[PDB]
RNA sequence: UUGAGAGAUACAAUUUGGGAAGAAAUUCCCAGAGUGUGUUUCUUUUGCGUUUAACCUGAACAGUCUCAUCGUGGGCAUCUUGCGAUUC
């Protein structure tokens, strides 16, 4: 149902298909690197929040 | 007794036999330009080593269309000590150019001192960030070989196959993840570079990691756009 | 390569017979080589050839 | 001394012989090879074997893809099952002669730790719980 | 094999040998089953004296609580008696534990021929199995009826450079003991000759006799089970079923 | 020209199968591939008493009914 | 017993492409892919609890004197039978 709906969009959203030993990755649109910033290193920048938020300091 | 063997691309052949090897012809006979191995089937062919070099470790590796053929000019960047560069002169055969730029003196001598013996090989001695000052000396170029361990190859690459790369010729490059940001998975430097080559106009073709011979090493082919 | 080569290497240079039957069958080393033929060794005498 | 000189100049012999036949021998490579594709169509129809229009006996040998163009002998030289044995043969040579190489670079470190035990100095033998033995020598300057 | 099993003549042989056991006092003196194996060529193996267990499927010869059992050991005898006198799995298993040394103090002459009356079944460490022979005398040796095993009672395994340290496992000696009163033995030679007994007259029945002889066949002509089984080279020519003092009778003649 | 026929290269077919089982020959084979690869990698990158050799064939088997209580 | 994601993974059905045979029906070979189930690892999130530990360092082996090395004698064959290594 949902699991599988969102299966299917992970799917469709995939950019990268495997064959054997080769593995045919999708070159990107050249629109969306003009029209936007790069996207954001997820986890570098949230040990930083990590931090700002961490138990020692007593955040209520 | 060996068999010669035509390798896909032009101008490299295998050996087999009780041992088997990857080689190339052999420009001028009774000569090794290092302490490569000589095997004569008469024509002598001399033995690539793709632990000591990089672009063949990509031919063992498995790259579609090299971009370097016995008609074509090529354009060798980072050609510390020559020995690569002997191989791909022996592949671009007499016909073809192939010239080679190298910044320290320490290779610089020798590899002089190979193109001395060497005919199609033009020998250039000066820093690669700077392509205006040996423009005298390059004209057009069929494909550009990097072999620089730089953080900004790809500006290099850039500044290089703008100026003296032919549309619709080839950049095969060499990437090492130690000289850029090396504290991520070597995948995550590989894309940001291939990303950085799209940027430039460099069309991106395939991508081989080049496993066992190198590590964290990647050859990436593609093909220059000027449109 | 005689740059990068030590001077324990330079000591026992054109003396490659003696050292490495010496060194393959536990024997005492040579202790000099080409350098025998300098001047200054020359001048010196007894055990002082070899410091 | 004597002894230590001799491990050490079969270690260097050994070590060289393997440099040279690791030089002599050929190695298969396993590397990832990506292929970037402009169109999703492209990659959903992706097939290997047409994209490097070889045979699909040949697209997983990666030394040597020959196209189909191309392609349009182990009997002679020696019988295919003896030349087999052989070029393993010589990988086992390479791997026997990297082997001598690293037990006596282990017999030369200890020998070379009790000609430096046999020196001049204060030293503390350690015990470690696991039972091997080390020395340790005091924080004192040589003369 | 299976046409040894399934021959008529081994049957008949076997009520023949059954029928002149009963009728004759001095075969009525025997009690044990033997079957008589011809390899067809040498064997090639010196006799060591060493029991080789063969495997018995189907049935079991022998309960461990029906035979009087003395058990050999090393001599730091204390720790092996007391384990096995305390424990309740080996409490009543053994009717005797003795070290070698003890043996060699009290047991001598006349006192060993008296123990070799009296006991039926013999075992020990394997460490003392070969220093067994001039202990127990030679009258023990002799026949192979009394052959001591060999069992090994610590499980751990001895390395090179390092001591074995010395346990008792009740559990892994009562296993050993029960696989060797279930099964039978046998000891190479070096001729072609080989004899190993089968069934016991009282307690078998006639079948259970010729599956012990099948399996028997199966475990010593079979190409695996190395190096207990596989000694046979050459194939049976013929075997032949005799009790001690009764003639053979021949089975699978080929 | 691009126009052989249907009927046409089966030759072309048949030489090309043939190229390539004459070229993969060459290569290797498929037991020996496993101890290739192993060795590669090294190079790139029951019981027994030794005092005692009878307790081998002396031994006997243990069988999880032995380890049983009956 | 926190969710998510990724990889390895056996088996089951289901499919892609190359080639061959076959009149076709199909079959075989090679190269795969995805899915279902099962197995397993890693990453990260969340809840709860700990919320400090590890390591190095100062004049830190040594009167029952300590240690190294070459020897010598003996014990352990019911076995530490002893490696140019350290058996007691």
């Amino acid at each position: 149902i949902k699991t599988k709906k969102r299966k299917t969009l992970k799917n469709l959203r995939k950019d990268s298909v495997k064959r054997g030993k080769f593995r045919v990755q999708l070159l990107s649109t050249t629109q969306d690197s003009k029209t936007l910033p790069p996207k954001k290193e997820s986890s570098i920048i949230r040990s930083k929040d990590r931090w700002l938020n961490r138990k020692a300091l007593n955040k209520g | 007794k060996v068999v010669i063997e035509p390798h896909r691309h032009a101008g490299v052949y295998i050996a087999r036999g009780k041992e088997d090897l990857l080689v190339t012809k052999n420009m001028a006979p009774g000569e090794s330009v290092y302490g490569e191995k000589r095997i004569s089937v008469k024509v002598e062919y001399r033995v690539w080593n793709p632990f000591r070099s990089k672009l063949a470790a990509g031919i063992m590796g498995g790259l579609d269309e090299l971009f370097i053929a016995p008609g074509k000019k090529v354009l060798y960047l980072g050609a510390a000590s020559g020995t690569s560069v002997s191989h791909v002169s022996d592949v671009v055969g007499p016909e073809g150019v192939v010239y080679a730029v190298e910044f320290s003196h320490r290779p610089g001598r020798e590899l002089i001192s190979m193109a001395k013996k060497r005919p199609n090989i033009i020998p250039i001695i000066e820093d690669a960030r700077h392509p205006q000052k040996y423009r005298m000396l390059i004209g057009m170029v069929d494909c550009v070989f990097a072999d620089v361990a730089q953080p900004d190859q790809a500006r290099i690459i850039a500044l290089n196959s703008h100026m003296f790369l032919k549309d619709q010729g080839g950049v095969v490059i060499s990437i090492k993840a130690n000289c850029i940001d090396s504290t991520v998975d070597a995948e995550t430097v590989f894309a940001r570079e291939v990303q950085k080559l799209r940027e430039e106009r460099i069309k991106p073709l395939e991508q081989l990691t080049l496993e066992p011979y190198e590590r964290d090493h990647c050859i990436v082919v593609g093909r220059y756009m000027r449109s | 390569s005689l740059a990068k080569s030590p001077a324990s290497t330079i000591q026992i240079l054109g003396a490659e017979k003696a050292l490495f039957r010496a060194l393959k069958t536990k024997h005492d080393t040579p202790k000099y080589g080409l350098l025998y033929h300098a001047s200054l060794v020359g001048q010196a005498t007894g055990k002082n050839k070899g410091k | 001394t004597q002894d230590s000189n001799y491990v050490r100049t079969l270690r260097q012999i050994e070590l060289k012989k393997l440099e040279k036949g690791a030089k002599q021998l050929m190695f298969k490579s396993s590397g990832n090879h990506t292929i970037f594709v402009d169109s999703r169509e492209k990659m959903n129809e992706f097939t290997p074997e047409k994209f490097f229009n070889t045979t699909s006996e040949m697209v997983n040998r990666s030394e040597n893809r020959l196209t189909k163009d191309q392609l349009a002998n182990a009997s002679s030289i020696m019988p295919k099952e003896s030349l087999d044995k052989k070029k393993l043969k010589k990988f086992k040579q390479v791997k026997q002669h990297l082997q001598r190489e690293t037990q006596l670079k282990q017999v030369q470190q200890r020998m070379d730790a009790q000609r430096e035990l046999l020196k001049k100095g204060s030293k503390k033998k350690i015990v470690d719980s696991s039972g091997k033995i080390s020395f340790k020598w005091k924080k004192q300057r040589k003369r | 094999s299976n046409d040894i099993i399934k021959s008529g003549l081994a049957e008949k042989a076997l009520k023949a040998l059954i029928l002149q056991c009963e009728e004759n006092p001095s075969l009525k003196n025997d009690k044990d089953i033997h079957i008589i194996i011809n390899t067809g060529k040498k064997m090639g193996i010196n006799r060591d004296n060493i029991p080789r267990i063969i495997p018995l499927t189907k049935y079991k010869l022998f309960k461990p609580r029906d035979l009087n059992i003395l058990l050999i050991t090393k001599d730091p005898s204390a720790l092996y008696r007391e384990t096995l006198t305390k424990d309740e799995h080996t409490s009543e298993l053994f009717k005797e534990i003795i070290s070698v040394k003890n043996l060699r103090r009290r047991f001598k002459g006349s006192k060993l021929t008296q123990l070799y009356k009296d006991f039926d079944l013999v075992v020990a460490d394997y460490r003392v199995h070969h220093l067994l022979p001039e202990v127990l005398g030679s009258r023990f040796y002799h026949g192979s009826k009394k052959l001591p095993y060999m069992i090994r009672m610590s499980k751990e395994v001895k390395l090179k450079r390092q001591q074995m340290v010395e346990k008792c496992d009740p559990i892994y000696v009562r296993a050993q003991l029960r696989s060797i009163c279930k099964n039978t033995s046998y000891i190479p030679n070096n001729d072609n000759c080989l004899s190993v007994r089968v069934g016991y007259i009282q307690k078998h029945s006639i079948p259970e006799i010729l599956q012990n002889i099948q399996d028997t066949i199966n475990f010593l002509t079979d190409k695996s089970k190395r190096p207990q089984g596989g000694v046979i080279k050459g194939g049976i020519i013929s075997i032949f079923v005799k009790t001690s003092n009764s003639t053979s009778l021949p089975i699978y003649q080929f | 020209e691009g126009t052989l026929t249907d009927h046409e290269r089966k030759y072309l077919n048949k030489l090309i199968k043939r190229n390539s089982q004459n070229l993969r020959s060459w290569d290797l084979e498929e037991e020996v591939r496993d101890e290739l690869e192993d060795i590669q990698q090294s190079i790139l990158k029951f019981v027994k008493d030794h005092r005692y050799p009878g307790l081998t064939p002396g031994l006997a088997p243990v069988g999880l009914s032995d380890e049983e209580d009956s």
